[PDB]
This record gives structure tokens, C-alpha cells and sequence, in this order.
């Protein structure tokens, strides 16, 4: 046998913690401005330089 | 008729998960930071992808007729999906 | 993705254990192909190695119109012998992959329930497991269809 | 991989539909998920780099997902 997963404190693993329940403002973007989307040529470029690894 | 009550899942909690793709993303590339979508959309990602895994293994229990799930279901559910 | 699977249909099933394997494929090809489309039907042994893995057919197929196209794929029942006993009786698995110029575009998996067909063998299954009572058991209804974005040229 | 929880396992789990755990499922699901976080950040930080840029987009992952495979139950 193993360990039950519902019953009496079923309830516990769901309660509200709003210290963890939201996004960190460090390590994220400073604003809300506008970037650029990969072209499909860098998008190659990349996923051949990606391959490469792949192989050893 | 009946009506549903709407809320919020909880799978995995943010900001933990969020120091966690830091960690990780410091040892390919030092300063560099991510919006807020991309941590979220890399969330998202691992939350369903994880709980696929455990449909799998409840799945794997309930027709071999067992109540515990093994680490090796986990495996087979990896190994359905192509990871070796 | 330049070929899309559109359906896998499971053709005799449940059935016998050493019975052999029937798909019918159903795929798309947005234009003509160039190269051969391989693909492979493989019986995952056991979960805990890719050694027991046996890939009991393989089929190469070109050129290819552009167009829905339809074929039955029928590959042979596992060596018995090969398979770690432990996970003989019940859930194992049958992938079918393709593969285009070597690199995988798609796999579908299903799982396998592998069951004696009488009680008495359910209340006590022997030792050894006996393959000749062994019903095999495609959960088909339940396939995992996995999808990967691959080099087409 | 402190990241995630044990509590956190356990919700994963029984929206998968789960009843019961092994003890090795914890130290299993950690090794599981470090890999397929490390596999996605890695391919998603390249293609940033590829675009001359330092901040990460959605579709930067968005990409490195469809790099990964994605599964269905059933076919389309």
C-alpha cells in the first residue's frame, strides 16, 4: 500500500496563500512595451544551431 | 438547470514556480529576464503536462486493477509520449 | 507538419494474444513526397528499459500522392520469450511512429491490457504467465497521439 | 528542484484522477519535471538569442513547446 490522497485534510492542500499565489515583479520585464516576434529566418537559424547539440 | 460556482485551480503555486524558471534559466543565459505571459504559458505547460501524466497512470491503475500508483506508470506514461 | 495522421483504426480487438496486430492508417499529404515515409509498430516489453522493446514490423512507403491516403498495417504478436514476466499479465504498451527523412513526426501509443479470459485464472494467474489464455486488450478509444515539429526537408 | 512541493505533487495528481500514491512518486514526479523544465527554458532561450533580444515572449515558448511534441487523445 502507499499514501491516501482524499480524505480528511483534502481541504488542507487547497487553502489561499496570496504571499505565493502571485508573480514575483523582479526577473520579469521592466514594461509593457512592444517585442519583436522571431522572424522565420532566425527561427531556422535557431532551431539548426538547436540541432547541433542534438548530435553529440 | 444547474449552475456552476467559478474559481481559480490550484496546481502548482507562482511564485515558486517562478524562482524555479529563474534557477534554471540563469545556468543557459545570465541577465535575462522573461514577461509575465511567457513564465505563465511555461506554467501552464508543465502543469498539464504533468497532470496528462498522472491520467496515464490512474488509467494504467484502474484496468490492471490496482489502487496505488508506481513509479513505473509514470515511466510507460513517459514512454507513450516519446521521451526515453 | 507537411503529413498530418488524420486517423488509426484498431481492427481486431479485443482478441487472442498471438494474434497479429491490425491498424488501418488514414494520413494527409499536402504535396507530393520526395522521400520514404517509415513506419514502425513497436511493443514496449517493459517500462523499465528500451531493451525489451521489439519492434515487430517496420514498412516503407513512397512515393506518395499528394491526398488522403489509407492503408492496413499488420505486424506480427511479440516474442513472448522477450518479455520480462512481471509486466506480461496487464498494461503495456504498442506504439506506431513514423518517421521522415529518420526524424519522427508523430507516434501514437496504446495501451495494452494484457488478461485471462476465465475467473478461475483471474482468482489464481500461475507463475509462469500462460500466453495461449492471454487475452490482448487495445484500450483504442483512449490513444496517446504525440506530435512533434520536425525538419521537412 | 525545492521548486515544487509535495502538497503541489499531490494536486497534480488528483486532477490527473489519482486515489493513491507510492512514496517514490514525490522524488519520481521532482526528476520528471526538472527535465522537461530544463528542456523547454533551454530551447526557449535560444530562440530569444536568436532574435537579438533579452526578454523572453510567450511565443518564444510557445515555440519551444511545439519543439517538445504535444499529445491528444485522439486524432484531428
Amino acid at each position: 500500500d502507499g499514501e491516501e490522497l482524499i480524505g480528511d485534510g483534502m481541504e488542507r492542500d487547497y487553502r489561499a496563500i496570496p504571499e505565493l499565489d502571485a508573480y514575483e515583479a523582479e526577473g520579469l520585464a521592466l514594461d509593457d512595451e512592444d517585442v519583436e516576434e522571431l522572424t522565420a529566418s532566425q527561427r531556422e537559424a535557431a532551431e539548426r544551431a538547436m540541432r547541433q547539440r542534438d548530435r553529440e | 438547470i444547474r449552475r456552476y460556482q467559478k474559481s481559480t485551480e490550484l496546481l502548482i503555486r507562482k511564485l515558486p514556480f517562478q524562482r524555479l524558471v529563474r534557477e534554471i534559466a540563469q545556468d543557459f543565459k545570465t541577465d535575462l529576464r522573461f514577461q509575465s505571459s511567457a513564465v505563465m504559458a511555461l506554467q501552464e505547460a508543465c502543469e498539464a503536462y504533468l497532470v496528462g501524466l498522472f491520467e496515464d497512470t490512474n488509467l494504467c491503475a484502474i484496468h490492471a486493477k490496482r489502487v496505488t500508483i508506481m513509479p513505473k506508470d509514470i515511466q510507460l506514461a513517459r514512454r507513450i509520449r516519446g521521451e526515453r | 507538419a507537411k503529413v498530418q495522421v488524420n486517423n488509426v483504426v484498431v481492427l481486431d480487438n479485443p482478441s487472442p494474444f498471438y494474434n497479429p496486430f491490425q491498424f488501418e492508417i488514414t494520413f494527409e499529404c499536402i504535396e507530393d513526397l520526395s522521400e520514404d515515409l517509415e513506419w514502425k509498430i513497436i511493443y514496449v516489453g517493459s517500462a523499465e528499459s528500451e531493451e525489451y522493446d521489439q519492434v515487430l514490423d517496420s514498412v516503407l512507403v513512397g512515393p506518395v500522392p499528394a491526398g488522403r491516403h489509407m492503408f492496413v498495417f499488420q505486424a506480427d504478436a511479440p516474442n513472448p520469450g522477450l518479455i520480462p514476466d512481471a509486466d506480461a499479465v496487464g498494461v503495456t504498451v504498442v506504439l506506431i511512429t513514423c518517421t521522415y527523412r529518420g526524424q519522427e513526426f508523430i507516434r501514437v501509443g496504446y495501451y495494452v491490457n494484457n488478461e485471462y479470459t476465465e475467473t478461475e485464472l483471474r482468482e489464481n494467474p500461475p507463475v509462469k504467465p500462460d500466453f495461449s489464455k492471454l487475452q490482448r486488450n487495445i484500450l483504442a478509444s483512449n490513444p496517446r497521439v504525440t506530435r512533434f515539429h520536425i525538419n521537412w526537408e | 528542484i525545492q521548486g515544487i512541493t509535495k502538497p503541489a505533487i499531490r494536486r497534480l495528481a488528483r486532477r490527473g484522477g489519482v486515489k493513491r500514491i507510492s512514496g517514490l512518486i514525490y522524488e519520481e514526479t521532482r526528476g520528471v519535471l526538472k527535465v522537461f523544465l530544463e528542456n523547454v527554458i533551454r530551447d526557449a532561450v535560444t530562440y530569444t538569442e536568436h532574435a537579438k533580444r533579452k526578454t523572453v515572449t510567450a511565443m518564444d515558448v510557445v515555440y519551444a513547446l511545439k519543439r517538445q511534441g504535444r499529445t491528444l487523445y485522439g486524432f484531428g
